[PDB]
């Protein structure tokens, strides 16, 4: 028997423990809705011909009036949102950022840090143990779009295991040519060309024929409460800029492509629930971040 | 894209009306067909009804008890090594059992058709006017009229008019009944002794078991094909052309399904899928019907109001999948539904479903969907045309469609196809059990004597309903013939009397051969032919296309006739079609002609040309 | 020979035939204009401190005033946006909204109800049809990007025919290694690495020589008419959750992993231009669907 | 020893030369600022119920009033953006816009002209050669994901080399199973799932175990200066709309799936960093098209 | 095989890529608008028995008020459109038209310039080709309605594959005899007079029995966007006024029978589209010559 698992839901590492409390989570929301203004201040300034919409938002992110020679960086509000990301990402990032200051930041706007008024669907496919004969041979390749190659070359039809977890809500296959799959300890249909599987059903059999080899395409979609700002387009542009940028450089972490595979591969560790939590503050930091640094490039 | 044919359709009127659902107690909800494979009551009687009929004719006690007799008489044809015929062994027998009972039904129904052409031929001008005349009436009025003008023994072509006309030995035959009581399953381990083999040769294997619990053959009647013979026939020789061209196309499809019990291989079973807890106005259904006599198979699905449709061949399959190539596309059916399965088996050829899937399609929003289900069914499980009289007639209009020379099937192609598919099947059985097992092992069963209904020699029985000043005539139509080579024809008379004095009568065209043999028990060679690749003999100088024997025996008990051909797997003759029946005009009116063997003298027997009698008195020459 | 097709373009199911009446479609139109302003009401509510802008938006929605301990649902206009919905993606869901529901909910705005203003463009490559030799292994996988692997055991070089139907209007195909592509009876141009095509030309010849095996990734545009106020990512968003959400289990439907994928399959249907109509009615829907279960979540 | 690259590398075409003063960069920016204009002025129409907010909006952008049984084509500012858009992806595209036509266009309206206000990150993975010994096979497919399949034929382990360039920032390596990579000279480390690597430390060593093939997926992420007004949604959509056009159909240049390969092969091609100039122009151009063209089919 | 084409359709010569902007569509409706008021002013003369109507419109058309013993031949617009008409036909035509005429011309009478507001439909039948074996002959005559005689000479029944491109909408085949048609890799159907047919749905098969020959009559009808001024009876009896006058005779250029087919030979041929939308303002161009010289005649 040989066993094949996704390579971004291995070993998730362990997420920070600060910055949760309602004080700091109104602070990130803070942020991002005056990160947001800043970047709409640019389409205001074209139109009233004059920096007067933009000096205006500055002024409120950064507490200062910018002068002409100064490369406007954001100010405390910038240096306070880069810490608090890094301590997000792992347990080894130092928490620099005092208390007082995200009080005090916190007060900037009037706007809620709650978390959960809302809801996001992921895309990321969570398969996470495909279990096979002898000799059989399995790849598992991609995250948003699960490419399963198996061939076989005994004589006779093998059966293959997929475990597709707990967490995911919805699962869709489709192959190459039409297949056999059923549940465990059920009859097996006629060949059909896509199926559609709800994971907590339990571990599902590919009958696997002898000859060309299978293609199996799988997409999954789940749910994870969000603040109702979520951005999915605007996380994702902020999570590679951090990568960029070196915000996640820490020893003994792991690396991901999206913030898609991040927060999928700590929903499947052992404390997935606690984990996901400050996954989605992360969330909204990395997207004040992508706003405040495209208005604000250093 | 779906095959459509232009072809010209009546109007139908749905007896559910606009609504298209039957009002509650009436005269028309009691007339509604009903489903007869879905509905367990009537999928059980019927199959009880079709046992019985089979065990009134056909009884296994009877049938076990004639087995040492038929095996002296095979033994009796002195067979050349390679070609004999041994009934010792189980899977000889069985396989026998069923090439007899099939012949049989094929014989009597070939019969049956050379006698309605002589009263077509006989009442020619009445048949002519009746033809171009009354062109706007029903296919099956026509049928009517023909059927009275001339004398024809049945004139019925309602259902249970066939069914009362019908006799026994025209039975289809039920497989399950026969495969009752073998056994199965004989091991002998690494022994190569006599005692050992004897055993071997009592039993048959598993796959002929389930071969035979999955085989109901299906015979034509006449009445059923002079429907659409008549439904374009404007003359009375293309209407008897268009006759023998259909059951030319009939006769190739029986051979066929006795071959597919020869090869190692199992048939496959035509099915239903249903679903398993059905909703009202989301109903669906799937019908896939594997004909054994044929080489092409139809798969319909009735979603909605829809009916969708798919023609594929039973040959090629690679066995990952139990159809072959499309042939013809009637949309998309999806045959991955998930539901309960029923297996039913087929009582009409798979020309004649499609002929009824056609016109069924046609007439889909004119129909409601209980009215399509019902007659589909009907007409697959119990060969019951429908009632709706407009339906019928285009149901009949494109069974001519499909067996004319302008059929959107090449059917010469595909069953040309079959045969070289169950060929190369064998081949492979053979030689796969030729290794595992061995050699004498392979023989026993799987036998090399047995290829096809027409090949293989057989036996048939006669049954005699007619005394001549005491002579009993037994009557066998030698031909027509699918294969060309020599062939050898045997007859066997049992007699209570210890000596006895039996004639054997061959009618031609112009004259007949008159012989006398005086030996009982024993098989005694008749007569000798050679057929060309064109399917006809040269009897006393002029091509014959087929011949008719006629024996008399005085106080006979049973009188067989065998059929043998010197080569086995005798090489087939392309199957005639229309062009080729009207080509060539045989005929057939002196087959009905008698003589008296009480009053014979020694001149009369020999060969004798009609100019030597006188009108009348076949007997007793000028 | 061989013949190998598109999982996604395979049985596509027929759809409803209820609310596509001009009235119908302007409640849709509606449902997407004021479910829209639910999402932008709570921007409105962090600028200002009022709740005035969501209480404004919500009753206009709801028909009735907010509550603090009453789950708010969207009232009537949610539950016949979702029966609709319904309706729209299989024939044999039942229509169960009275006309007279719908002809009052399309009065609460002004709003055109047109549904052929603008055009977007759909991402689904639709290859119908792989026509191989005898000795040659053809393979398909994906539906947005599709990578056809093609692979020579012949003595000789193998034609390979691709057919990609008669609706998309440009196709691009770039292969790992430079191959030959050309028309039906055409003049076999040199190897080069990609190839712009236009589907409408026909069937195209690929020179698949004796080695290494050659696989062509194939991407498609087509245009189909949409609103004005159409949004791929929201409908993307929405067609996800409708499925987590039970809006589309009927029996006898196919499944899709993206609104793009199901749009361009019921194209490729005979009498795919009357089932588009039908379709870009159901994204609308899905569009609104999405805003609202966002702003108001179960 | 065998070389493969990715196929949207190979040969990048010439860009235009034309349209790339400080005159000209206005005029993109401007038609921008008014084409999103026309987009927001049909919800102002439904909200007002009048037409107003489009006359004033389509007067502006087009200097004629809008008038019934006249096709609404946008005027002298849609001709002039797409014969721009014509010069940007060719330089052998006659550029046919006076001068005197862009001064007259560009005074419409005030906006900032700055092409380097802001950045965004673009995915496209460049693989520009894999080295690979006589007995292995390496194939690479895709684009903004590229999954590169090796096998090993040989009887020993092989060492296969990875060169990713020097413009990406960052580039994420996944496999199907743990391997082992290094720098030219590095000791290898133990086998892992992941692995994170600056394209400029260095040509990449992979080794190759006999057996099973390995398959690795790779993610790029490349920062690029942009207007701060720049979307890569609507310049995605843009991109496709120009192709279907025929605004790119002109003899000798190369055709890409997406605007993302377009900027990354020009960026990768000899004198890199001012043909990629030229792309923003012309990506800020192609969002100005989508938007009037969506709001005025033609 | 043997091969038979349309005789319109083949070898259609460029046209011309000048006065195809917006200035010179304007003036195109301009001096159709203004041809149109000369016609009927002429009209009103000749019902109010006085020349005050038509002088009126003269002086617009021509910027000249008629005078005795001058002949009157439109003034500097006739020679404007005369001269444009010649080459949007060929692109050998020489552009002698400056800009300065042409945008004087244009402001003359306010109208749009807009060539795609509205709709025409075209009867031309394209038939690009038709494949028939050794022993068959295939003729095929006339433009508007096409007959193509068939006649099978060998021993068996031949297919011929009839290819009507992919412009058209529909086309509508009508036989002499009832004859068998269906698309490629289709069984044929029964026999039928006339079949309708889609030009996409592909390559045509036709069973040709032995025996007396089997025409085929076909009709099409094809969509072309045109300017609501358009009027198909002026357009062609402008073509045939252009043509007796001379304006089309250039070298290495083709001539067609009627509006009709040139249209629709353009339409086919490579960058056809493109093609298609100059051949349309030469029809409204058409159309005021022929409005233009019906008012003003020459014996």
């Amino acid at each position: 028997a040989n066993r094949a698992t996704s390579a971004f839901l291995d070993n998730p590492h362990p997420v920070g423990v600060n910055y949760v409390d309602e004080g700091s989570r109104q602070f990130v929301a803070v942020a991002e809705l005056l990160a947001s203004k800043l970047i709409d201040s640019s389409r205001e300034s074209d139109e009233s011909n004059s920096d007067v919409p933009f000096v205006q938002a500055y002024s409120k992110f950064a507490d200062d009036n910018p002068r002409h020679l100064r490369v406007k960086t954001g100010g405390k509000m910038a240096n306070a949102l880069t810490n608090v990301i890094r301590s997000y990402y792992s347990i080894n990032a130092p928490a620099i950022v005092p208390q007082v200051e995200i009080d005090r930041l916190a007060s900037k706007a009037t706007v809620s840090g709650d978390m959960y008024n809302s809801y996001a669907i992921f895309n990321s496919v969570p398969i996470v143990e495909v279990l096979s004969p002898a000799r059989t041979t399995v790849s598992i390749v991609g995250s948003d779009r699960a490419d399963v190659t198996m061939l076989n070359t005994g004589a006779g039809a093998a059966n293959i295991t997929f475990n597709f977890g707990q967490i995911a809500e919805t699962v869709i296959l489709k192959g190459s040519v039409p297949f056999q799959l059923a549940r465990l300890n059920q009859p097996m249909p006629a060949a059909r060309f896509t199926y559609k599987l709800r994971p907590l059903d339990g571990p599902f059999i590919v009958v696997l024929p002898v000859g060309n080899p299978l293609v199996i395409s799988a997409t999954a979609a789940t749910r994870i409460q969000v603040p109702l700002a979520f951005n999915k387009a605007l996380v994702e542009s902020g999570f590679q800029t951090a990568m960029n940028d070196g915000l996640f450089d820490i020893q003994n972490v792991n690396y991901y492509s999206s913030f898609d595979e991040f927060i999928i591969s700590q929903y499947h560790a052992q404390d997935g629930i606690n984990r996901v939590s400050t996954c989605v503050i992360l969330g909204l930091a990395l997207q004040a971040y992508d706003q405040m640094r495209r208005a604000l490039p250093v | 894209q779906a095959y459509s044919s232009g072809l010209s359709q009546n109007s139908i009127i749905s007896l559910t009306g606009n609504d298209r659902t039957v009002a509650d107690g009436t005269f028309n909800s009691m007339i509604m067909p009903r489903a007869v494979i879905a509905n367990e009551r009537e999928h059980f009687m019927k199959t009880r009804i079709d046992k019985i009929e089979h065990d009134l004719n056909r009884s296994a006690k009877q049938e076990m008890m004639d087995r040492q007799s038929l095996a002296e008489d095979y033994n009796a044809l002195n067979l050349a090594v390679g070609q004999e015929i041994k009934l010792d062994i189980a899977t000889q027998h069985q396989l026998n059992r069923l090439g007899s009972a099939m012949y049989k039904a094929d014989h009597e129904r070939e019969t049956e058709l050379t006698d309605l052409i002589n009263r077509i031929r006989e009442n020619e001008v009445t048949v002519n006017g009746i033809l171009e005349n009354q062109k706007a009436i029903t296919a099956a009025e026509r049928a009517d009229l023909l059927l009275e003008v001339v004398a024809s023994t049945a004139k019925s072509v309602s259902a249970a008019g066939r069914a009362a006309a019908d006799g026994s030995g025209v039975v289809p035959v039920f497989g399950p009944s026969v495969a009752n009581g073998i056994k199965v399953g004989i091991d002998i381990a690494d022994s190569v002794a006599e005692a050992a083999i004897a055993v071997k040769e009592s039993g048959i294997i598993t796959q002929l078991n389930d071969v035979y619990h999955a085989f109901q053959s299906v015979h034509v009647a006449p009445n059923d094909v002079i429907k659409p013979a008549a439904v374009v026939a404007g003359t009375s020789t293309e209407l008897i052309g268009n006759l023998q061209a259909i059951y030319s196309r009939l006769r190739s499809h029986s051979d066929i399904g006795f071959k597919k019990a020869t090869v190692g291989d199992v048939i496959p079973n035509s099915y239903m899928i249903k679903p398993v807890n059905s909703t009202e106005y989301a109903s669906w259904q799937l019908y896939v019907i594997h004909p054994v006599q044929g080489s092409l198979g139809l798969v319909v699905q009735l979603m909605g109001d829809a009916l969708t449709y798919n023609v594929f061949a039973q040959y090629g399959n690679t066995s990952a999948s139990e159809f072959g190539k499309t042939v013809l596309t009637g949309g998309a059916t999806n045959t991955a539904l998930e539901g309960t399965k029923v297996k039913f088996q087929t009582k009409v050829t798979a020309q004649q479903a499609l002929a009824l899937t056609m016109a069924l399609k046609d007439a889909a929003s004119m129909l409601s969907q209980g009215e399509l289900i019902g007659y589909f069914e009907q007409y697959i499980n119990l060969a019951l045309e429908p009632d709706n009289l407009s339906l019928q007639d285009n149901m009949h209009k494109y069974h001519h469609l499909l067996t004319s020379q302008n059929s959107p099937i090449d059917w010469n192609y595909h069953d040309e196809e079959m045969h070289k598919w169950l060929d190369s099947r064998k081949t492979t059985n053979y030689d796969a059990m030729q290794k595992k097992d061995g050699t004498v092992i392979a023989d026993i069963h799987i036998p090399k004597v047995f290829n096809d209904l027409r090949n293989t020699t057989l036996h048939c029985k006669l049954e005699g309903k007619q005394t001549i000043a005491g002579y009993t005539v037994y009557e066998y139509l030698i031909g027509p013939w699918a294969h060309y080579g020599d062939i050898d024809y045997s007859v066997v008379v049992d007699t209570l009397n210890e000596e006895t004095k039996w004639y054997c009568e061959v009618i031609g065209i112009d004259g007949h051969l008159l012989i006398e043999k005086s030996v009982q028990h024993k098989p005694e060679k008749i007569l000798e032919l050679t057929v060309n690749d064109s399917g006809v003999t040269s009897f006393n100088g002029r091509n014959h296309d087929r011949l008719k024997l006629k024996v008399y025996v005085k106080d006979s008990l049973s009188v067989k006739v065998f059929r043998n051909w010197i080569g086995i797997n005798a090489p087939r003759v392309k199957t005639k079609m229309f062009n080729d029946h009207i080509g060539v005009k045989y005929d057939y009116s002196h087959f009905d002609k008698n003589i008296s063997p009480a009053h014979l003298t020694l001149t009369d027997l020999g060969w004798h040309t009609w100019d030597q009698y006188n009108a009348g008195n076949w007997t007793n020459i000028k």
